[PDB]
Parts: structure tokens; C-alpha cells; sequence
């Protein structure tokens, strides 16, 4: 029993983390095979970050301008090129700790694990979600860019995020491993705002099934609802619309607990209209929306890697 | 109140 | 910016995890140098778990009764002995991935990272605290015993917990790496209850300083208090007493934000007497008590390993 | 309503 914000084991990703220095600027890099991936603003100076033209900045640099360090060993850069917002630095040595990996781009509402790094060294690991406004509520300080978000399936590490910047509100923005930003954010130190965020409804229901699995049933009621009457209340409380595919995804958790999805939606309707009244669900006073249905099945069935 | 590119040290 | 439940990188601990089978019972083992550590109830059968005498059960077994698997390789057991509630299985091969490690026992209110494992394979990593009643609120299923809790300092892994059992309330109990249980719990499948838990006050204040560091200041007030008047309110709300040493530990966070500890205690007093009134602190509606002062300094200063 | 020693599989 028990339910926690559980992140994937970070060992496979730790072996791919390096430090990339260019001038007075340094950050973290992802070293897979003979290529090192890092955010492109490493070629920026402090005065060249308000309105930078990375095409001009990059051709102004050579291979010897990139200090790549893997622990004590300094990796020799033999090639460099830009792929959207990331830098691909070809090195003369293939990473011997390279796992089976993938470069995927995730959808809002999906989760992943972050390995926050500084100077190429891992500092911590936590779980994150891709918010509907394409931001992430992470924990990042100066020098954390180049940290990656990832999922793990069997032996394969699915890289899905690389850290870049922090928005004025404190939330963070980044790209996939091909360098394409999540959301309408550019890598300039300029005034930028994210779209208004909403609650990931299908994740809240999955988290509610996790509570039922662990003995938390005080929010359950005999009432049911239709998908249309529930969505009319979800829109009023800034929740994402529930689709039939969502009801199908929650199928396994629905059958495992014997609670229909539309029945669980009636409990969510009551929780949204009445609050919790001093109660807690899985040790939380807020409805958690950063657990996918797979996340619940993973935690409550003990899937390993 | 502008964004921050999070490179350099720490 | 940002504040998350951040766990240590699990790579160093992943390389020490093995699977220990004895009869029809299997669980996880910790392999350091030429010794494998695992909970002692692996030598138990399903019918021998209500009132087991482990001294009798162990002398009834030989070295060949212990199946130790490290990945595909089956480790040859050449010695076995009991140390309180753990089993020490001497094997003919030293773990080449053995890091600099330590066996420490932590105090209630201290935190650590858990690497939940099954069949010797890591499934996830999350952060935990040693509750004042010596329980932990973890996420464990059948077959998770032998998973370890740990902290990391520089290069040294400080092992501080090994998982054993789940109490009827859903909380979990275990031992240090010398086999001595945390709290008044024994490894029998019997009716057992933990002492009433209290809130770790010094952790709540440290978490409040983390909120001030990240721009959350709505709970701050101009009022102050004395250590005695605050503790009189803390006792009414089932909080641990604040000591002068606690005020000294919170020193760094106090000076970094310019908020005296006793001034921050006045904000906690108001939050306890009035609630939050629909507000949130660091994305939470409850006062978090699973962040030590070191945890806050670690997250907000970017300490790596 | 008794404790559970969490061994075996999963």
C-alpha cells in the first residue's frame, strides 16, 4: 500500500550526463553514442541573451570553443551543428554507458522524471508533468539547463524533455530532444507568459482510483452522472474536458475497483462543488493531477525495469 | 520580470 | 526557482540490488563487497510467519538454500549468519559496483530516498521521512522488502533503512542496515499498531522558508513570538516541541531570507489557528513536514554529488 | 487486521 510521487530509477540517465562549457557559460549535456546534446544558449554571453541570433553566434564559433567534460575526462569535440534549439556536438568517443534510448515528444498531461544536474553532476530526481499550457512546475536553478526529462520502459530510456529556461512566474520551459520547444516559448531573456493553466481531469480521476485502491473511500458516493453533465461542471472549475478515450483509458482502474468511471466522476463533481471539508485524500488536501492512469497502475502493481 | 536562461554554475 | 519532493540520484544504489530467494519466498538484497544483506523473513514460509523463531528457522538452513541472483548471474553463497533482523549472506564475489558507503541510523524527522525494488530490479525512487512514531509513509507492495533507504553525501552513500513490513494502517516499518527495527515493531504477521504520530515542527518551518525563497510570502506577518508561547500552541495542534537547537539549525535559512525564526513561528501560529483559507503554499494546501532544513538548503542552493 | 511481511514476487 501507499502512494507517492515516484520517479524512475535515474542510473541509466546518470551515465549520460556531461558538462558543456563555452566561454564563461556552462551547463549540462546529454551524451549518447558519439553525440552530446545541450541547449543552444551555451554559446551566449550575459549581454547576448536579450535578443540573440543563434545562427550568427554559432558560425562565430569553432569546435575548440566547446569544453565538454565527462567527469575528469575532457571530451574532444570534432563536430558541431544546431538542431532548432539544441546543439549537437560530435565527439571522438562513444559513451560506453549509452543505454537503449528514444527521443519522444509527450502530450500535455503526461508525466516524466527529471534528473536535475549542475556542472554535469546529478543533484536530484523528481517527478513532473507536462502542464496543459506546455510548462512544467519543476525545481531548477541557474546552471540546470541541459537536465533531461525521461520515462523508462523495460530497458529503453524514452528521453522527452530538456531543460532550458525559467519563466517569470517561476514555472519552467524547455524542448524535446530534437530542440523543439514545448509551447510558445523562445530562448530569450525577455518578458514571456504562459497560457492560463487547467487541471488535468483524467489524471485526477486516476489519482482518485489510486486512493480507492489504498483504502481511501470517504469521497465515494452512490450517485452517477453522464459525460456531458460532468464536463459542464469541469469547465466551470477550469478542468480539462473528459473524453470517451479518457473513460476507456481509466478502464483497467475502473474494473479493478469495481467503480464505473462515470460513477467516479460523480465523486469528483461533489469534491469540486463542496470541497474536502477538512479531509485529505492520499495525504493531500488538493486534488492531484500529476499522476497518469499508467502511473497509478505502475505504482499499484509493482512494474520494474 | 523577464525569463531566465538557466546556465552557468551552481 | 521551484520546490519539489526531490530524491537523491539512485544510480549508486541500483548497482547493489540483488534478488534473494529461499524456498518459495523471495525479496530484494543489498550487495556490498562480498556480503548480501536482506530481511530475515526470507527464510519464512507462508504458514511460518505468525509466530516464527528465526533462530530455529536459520539453523534449519544451509548455504545452498539461498538463491542469490545479480541480474543473470547467480551468486554463490559461501556463508550465512543473522544480525538481529537482517541476514548476512557471504558470497564468493565482491560487488564491483560497490560505492563508498556507510551504515547510519537516523532520528525521527530526518529524510531519505527509497529505491523500491522487486525481484532485485529497481521500480522507482521517492523521498521519505522517519516519522516521530518511527514509521514511514512509503509505497510498498508484496516483494518490496529488502529495498533500502539512503542519503548521499559527496561520493558516500549513507544507508539508513531497509524495508521489512507494512502495518495494518498502511504505513511501513523497517530496520537500519544492522537489522535493528525503527520503533516497537517486530517482523511477525501479527496485530501491531504504531504510536500516535505528530507533525515535525522544525521541518514545517524549513518548508516555510523554502516558500519565502520561492516568492510565497502571503503567510508572513509583522508579529513575533517567544519559544514558550509558540510551543504552547504547537502542543495543542499535535506538533513537536521547538527547541533552541531547532532555532539554531534554521539559522542559515533565517539569515538568507531576513526572517527571524521566532517571527516565522508567528506565521505558523496563525496558520495553525486560522487555516489557509483556500490558499496554497508551494502548491500544497497542507503544511509539509517532510523537508529538513538541509533538504531546503540542498534544493535551493544546487548541491550535487 | 495484522501486519504483512512484504516478500515474494510482484
Amino acid at each position: 500500500s501507499g502512494f507517492r510521487k515516484m520517479a524512475f530509477p535515474s542510473g541509466k540517465v546518470e551515465g549520460c550526463m556531461v558538462q558543456v562549457t563555452c566561454g564563461t557559460t556552462t551547463l549540462n549535456g546529454l551524451w549518447l553514442d558519439d553525440v552530446v546534446y545541450c541547449p543552444r544558449h551555451v554559446i551566449c554571453t550575459s549581454e547576448d541573451m536579450l535578443n540573440p541570433n543563434y545562427e550568427d553566434l554559432l558560425i562565430r564559433k569553432s569546435n575548440h570553443n566547446f569544453l565538454v567534460q565527462a567527469g575528469n575526462v575532457q571530451l574532444r569535440v570534432i563536430g558541431h551543428s544546431m538542431q532548432n534549439c539544441v546543439l549537437k556536438l560530435k565527439v571522438d568517443t562513444a559513451n560506453p554507458k549509452t543505454p537503449k534510448y528514444k527521443f519522444v515528444r509527450i502530450q500535455p498531461g503526461q508525466t516524466f522524471s527529471v534528473l536535475a544536474c549542475y556542472n554535469g553532476s546529478p543533484s536530484g530526481v523528481y517527478q513532473c508533468a507536462m502542464r496543459p499550457n506546455f510548462t512544467i512546475k519543476g525545481s531548477f536553478l541557474n546552471g540546470s539547463a541541459g537536465s533531461v526529462g525521461f520515462n523508462i520502459d523495460y530497458d529503453c530510456v524514452s528521453f522527452c524533455y530538456m531543460h532550458h529556461m525559467e519563466l517569470p512566474t517561476g514555472v519552467h520551459a524547455g524542448t524535446d530532444l530534437e530542440g523543439n520547444f514545448y509551447g510558445p516559448f523562445v530562448d530569450r531573456q525577455t518578458a514571456q507568459a504562459a497560457g492560463t493553466d487547467t487541471t488535468i481531469t483524467v489524471n485526477v480521476l486516476a489519482w482518485l482510483y489510486a486512493a480507492v485502491i489504498n483504502g481511501d473511500r470517504w469521497f465515494l458516493n452512490r450517485f452517477t452522472t453522464t459525460l456531458n453533465d460532468f464536463n459542464l461542471v469541469a469547465m466551470k472549475y477550469n478542468y480539462e474536458p473528459l473524453t470517451q478515450d479518457h473513460v476507456d483509458i481509466l478502464g483497467p482502474l475502473s474494473a479493478q475497483t469495481g467503480i464505473a468511471v462515470l460513477d467516479m466522476c460523480a465523486s469528483l463533481k461533489e469534491l469540486l462543488q463542496n470541497g474536502m471539508n477538512g479531509r485529505t485524500i492520499l495525504g493531500s488536501a488538493l486534488l492531484e493531477d500529476e499522476f497518469t492512469p499508467f502511473d497509478v497502475v505502475r505504482q499499484c502493481s509493482g512494474v520494474t525495469f | 520580470n523577464v525569463a531566465t536562461l538557466q546556465a552557468e554554475n551552481v
